[PDB]
């Protein structure tokens, strides 16, 4: 809703916009360009211009609506998204949707800027419970798991190629993991995690990575057999509803996976993707859904139900099994 | 190798009751009809070109995970986990030691799957089990 | 004029060409190009006398790839005559093809299974076949050789021990050469065909 | 003035394909005006592009037909003999056997098919009026 | 043209039916012409895209266009779009150069 880049703004998908915008502003492109001007990596003039001017002087004092904000930014050739996000601390009143305050994926970053003692107002809150229930939910289909295997296979191939040319990149991250540093410390402010934290910030474990997923290859095997297990459960010929605890117990019995490694699936995957420095993440997008499932199901145990139904659309000639991780408690979020 | 026995080429369409089993030795798919015909009398060489490993009839088992490679990792992990059994309490709360121990076990499993140091890895596994 | 009709037509043409001779292709193709052909018309089309057409029609009727229909006719200026027409009944032809293919595959599978069994024995003189279990109760007092009950002569081992690979190759060749039939049958089963 | 203006294998195939009926074309008539055609017919038969009927006294080409199917020869003689050996089951009992074997039958047993007042005083005006029994 | 649901292939007309592909091409061109940026106050594309990362539970079939057994579209959405196109054509034609 705020992008002004002629190429990225034309994208029809919000996520695609994020992928392109991050690529031009992750900071990797700028560093690569500085190292070698001959590099053909592009940038975003709107984002670059913000560096010259100070944060406190991005916009003149006053109220800036979307229409007015876009007009000013276009004239001054600046990015409204970065200006608005970076000015949260300075703003006296901040207006944003419920998804920026109840959905942990796009709320942990924003919630850190708003003041604790601020007045909170919920307008048209008669449907808030739906947002809370829909924030900690997830649906996995047969296609999602199929792409997950493809992404895992591609991830393994990329890791091998990176190992052949230079393995020092992975060694440095492994040392940091052993030291106990998490994504927050490893990743810089400019960069963003590949997989947004699906669980609430307070439920994230603070201890170090278990170790089974410290190595690049061990985590890939951990990811691979987890995907296969989900594919096995899709073959059920009748509706099965079970609590997360039962799902974890059956998972462990068949393929040896514990609760704790699953809780770090989202965090570990982001680090691995960043280390591999993959220019394109089109294939790996599928792995994002699986990573979200592992953390959600391995973090919460009460108020969530896992339902697998062979028939997503009852009026279908061929069954299309779908497994839904649904949140029943609207007060958790 | 889509839905038929590579040996007898029995299609599922003509014989829907046909089922397949895999021996943990070389993870080679084969129909139960061929298993009864060949291995029932006694052990014999696997009926694939370029494969000569001797496999017993009783060792045959059904395949759970569709991916053959994942099946090998799980079965190897099952064997390793039987020998290696420890918990966080065993280390007296030392998380660093527990994490290092888990990493070593994963390395052992990875080596066994790829057979980089099968001779040395197997010897180390045997020593721990006896001890 | 659904594609299902064309698929069934292809199955019949391939089956006839692969499992029947040349004149069989001529007869069945004519009734496939023309939905119904009279006996006299079929003879004129292929220029084959009654005797030659005899075995072809009879054999194709036995496998039910063709059906017969006899009705009385009353020509305006001739004596009433009983005419014969030939046409294809797809539900029966498909069912007959499916069962026959299954039997051939099953027979080869049984032969392959049997060959792996112990050879056995047979008497050179009276040509009587003795199984391994049956011969083990006929060995002489010296425990040296098996003696035939009828001839009282030493038995000789049976052949086919080394044919194990031969039967497997035969089974492989059939399935490789029969794949189009399996694919056509799968497509036919997917859809529905009305009785003709 | 040949009956059929055919001199090359390509021309022969075009003529046979264009035939509206399945009536064959006599090689005796076709050979007229063509110095040699038996070799061409035999070569086409080997290629499995034309159906050929041959004499019995000695192998000699006769009426030929366009081949609308696949290869004329595609099965070993051993399998052909096995196909002949198998005897088809009873006409009515075939669907039952197929269902038991696990294969969906395309036919059904024919036996299952189903084959399917007092004196009227009002005199002078008895016939003019029609009977509107219902509405 | 009149929005009547396209029943199973009927007699129709041999010649006029050949223009169906051209008519569909014209409709696509008309839809592209009608499409234009909308005022942000009433814009609905941004509302659904305001949270691009949301991946909640998929809604039931009651909140999705009807589909057939084979999975193909029922065809009711096609006639509904025709109503929108016809109304938009009428309203846009009002704002002529004159
Ligand atoms: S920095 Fe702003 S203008 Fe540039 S691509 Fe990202 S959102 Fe668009
Ligand atoms: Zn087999
Ligand atoms: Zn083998
Ligand atoms: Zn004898």
């Amino acid at each position: 809703n705020l992008c002004l880049h002629p190429e990225v703004s034309k994208e029809r998908k919000g996520t695609v916009v994020d992928e392109k915008c991050r690529r031009m502003t992750n900071g990797q492109a700028k560093r690569k360009l500085e190292e070698d001007p001959e590099a053909n990596v592009e940038l975003c003039e709107y984002h670059e211009n913000l560096y010259n001017i100070e944060v406190e002087d991005y916009l003149p004092k006053g109220v800036f609506s979307f229409e007015k904000l876009l007009k000013y930014c276009e004239e001054k050739t600046l990015c409204p998204y970065f200006i608005v996000r970076r000015m949260i601390s300075l703003c006296n009143i901040i207006i944003y949707s419920y998804h920026y305050l109840l959905d942990p994926k796009i709320a942990e970053r924003v919630s850190n800027e708003v003041s604790k003692d601020s007045i909170v107002i919920f307008d048209e809150a008669h449907n808030i419970d739906n947002v809370c229930i829909e924030s900690l939910s997830l649906d996995l289909t047969t296609d999602a798991l199929r792409r997950a295997t493809r992404g895992a296979n591609a991830l393994d191939e990329r890791i091998s190629e990176v190992r052949k040319v230079d393995s020092q990149k992975l060694q440095d991250e492994y040392e940091k993991l052993v030291q106990g540093l998490h994504s927050a410390d490893i990743l810089t402010d400019q960069e963003e995690p590949f997989v947004e934290t699906p669980v609430l910030p307070q439920d994230l474990l603070t201890e170090a990575i278990p170790g089974n997923i410290r190595r690049a290859e061990h985590f890939v095997s951990f990811l691979k057999r987890l995907i296969e297990y989900l594919k096995t459960r899709m073959k059920v010929l009748h509706v099965i509803s079970e609590t997360p605890k039962s799902f974890l117990q059956h998972l462990k019995q068949l393929t040896f996976i514990e609760r704790k490694p699953l809780r770090f699936c989202s965090e570990r995957l982001s680090l691995l993707v960043r280390t591999l420095e993959v220019t394109e993440v089109e294939d790996f997008t599928a792995l994002k859904d699986i990573a979200t499932f592992a953390t959600l199901i391995s973090t919460y145990e009460e108020g969530f139900l896992l339902i697998i139904e062979p028939y997503e659309i009852e009026n279908a000639a061929v069954p299309n099994p779908i497994m839904r991780f649904t949140c029943l408690d609207a007060s958790i979020a | 190798n889509k839905d038929m026995c590579p040996i007898c080429k029995t299609d599922r369409y003509l014989s829907p009751d046909v089922k397949f089993l895999v021996n943990p030795e070389c993870y080679h798919r084969i129909c139960e009809s061929c298993v009864d015909r060949i291995f029932s009398l006694g052990p014999a060489q696997c009926p694939y070109k370029g494969c000569d490993k001797i496999l017993r009839k009783n060792k045959f088992k059904t395949q759970i995970f569709d991916d053959v490679e994942v099946e090998k990792e799980v079965d190897i992990r099952k064997r390793v986990f039987n020998v290696f059994n420890k918990t966080i309490d065993d280390f007296n709360g030392d998380l660093v030691e527990y994490n290092k121990y888990l990493e070593e076990v994963e390395d052992i499993i990875y080596k066994l799957d790829h057979g980089i140091d099968v001779a040395k890895t197997e010897e180390k596994l045997r020593t721990y089990e006896e001890l | 004029d659904r594609p299902i009709d064309d698929i069934v037509k292809n199955l019949l043409k391939f089956v006839v060409r692969g499992f029947y001779g040349g004149s069989f292709v001529l007869v069945l193709d004519a009734i496939l190009f023309h939905s119904v052909l009279a006996e006299d018309d079929l003879k004129q089309l292929l220029s084959i006398n009654k005797t030659e057409l005899g075995p072809l029609i009879a054999r194709l009727r036995s496998d039910r790839l063709i059906s017969i229909h006899k009705q009385r006719e009353y020509p305006p200026n001739s004596k009433s005559v009983e005419r014969v027409y030939y046409y294809v009944k797809y539900p029966h032809a498909i069912d007959a093809i499916k069962w026959k293919v299954h039997q051939v595959v099953q027979r080869l599978k049984d032969d392959l299974d049997k060959n792996s069994e112990p050879n056995g024995y047979m008497c050179p003189i009276c040509l009587t076949k003795y199984t391994q279990l049956e011969a083990v109760q006929l060995l002489n007092f010296d425990r040296t050789e098996f003696l035939c009950s009828l001839c009282d002569e030493p038995l000789v081992e049976d052949d086919s021990g080394k044919k194990n690979k031969e039967k497997q190759d035969k089974l492989n060749r059939l399935m490789d050469q029969i794949q189009p039939i399996i694919d056509s049958l799968k497509k036919i089963d997917d859809s529905r065909i009305e009785e003709n | 003035l040949s009956t059929y203006d055919v001199h090359s294998p390509s021309e022969l195939l075009k003529l046979l394909r264009s035939q509206v009926t399945f009536k064959g074309i006599s090689c005796k008539d076709l050979k007229d005006g063509w110095p040699q055609c038996d070799e061409t017919i035999n070569q086409l038969e080997e290629d499995s592009k034309i159906l050929v009927l041959r004499t019995k006294k000695d192998k000699t080409p006769r009426y030929v037909w366009y081949n609308s199917g696949g290869n004329l020869k595609c099965i070993d003689e051993e399998f052909v003999k096995m196909w002949e050996n198998v005897q088809l089951p009873q006409f009515a009992e075939l669907p039952r056997k197929l269902q038991d074997l696990g294969l969906k039958p395309a036919s059904v047993d024919p036996a299952t098919i189903k084959r399917q007042k007092g004196k009227i005083t009002n005199t002078h005006m008895t016939g003019i009026l029609k009977d509107y029994s219902h509405r | 043209l009149r929005g009547e649901k396209i029943m199973q292939n009927d007699r129709g007309d041999v010649i006029i039916d050949r223009y169906l592909t051209l008519d569909q091409e014209f409709d696509r061109k008309d839809d592209d012409m009608l499409l234009h940026p909308v005022k942000k106050i009433i814009d609905l594309d941004g509302n659904i895209q305001d949270d691009p990362v949301v991946r909640g539970n998929r809604p039931d079939f009651t909140m999705q266009p009807g589909v057939d057994i084979n999975g193909n579209s029922d065809g009711t959405v096609d006639i509904l779009k025709g109503m929108n196109r016809l109304s938009e054509k009428m309203i846009m034609a009002l704002k002529n150069e004159y």
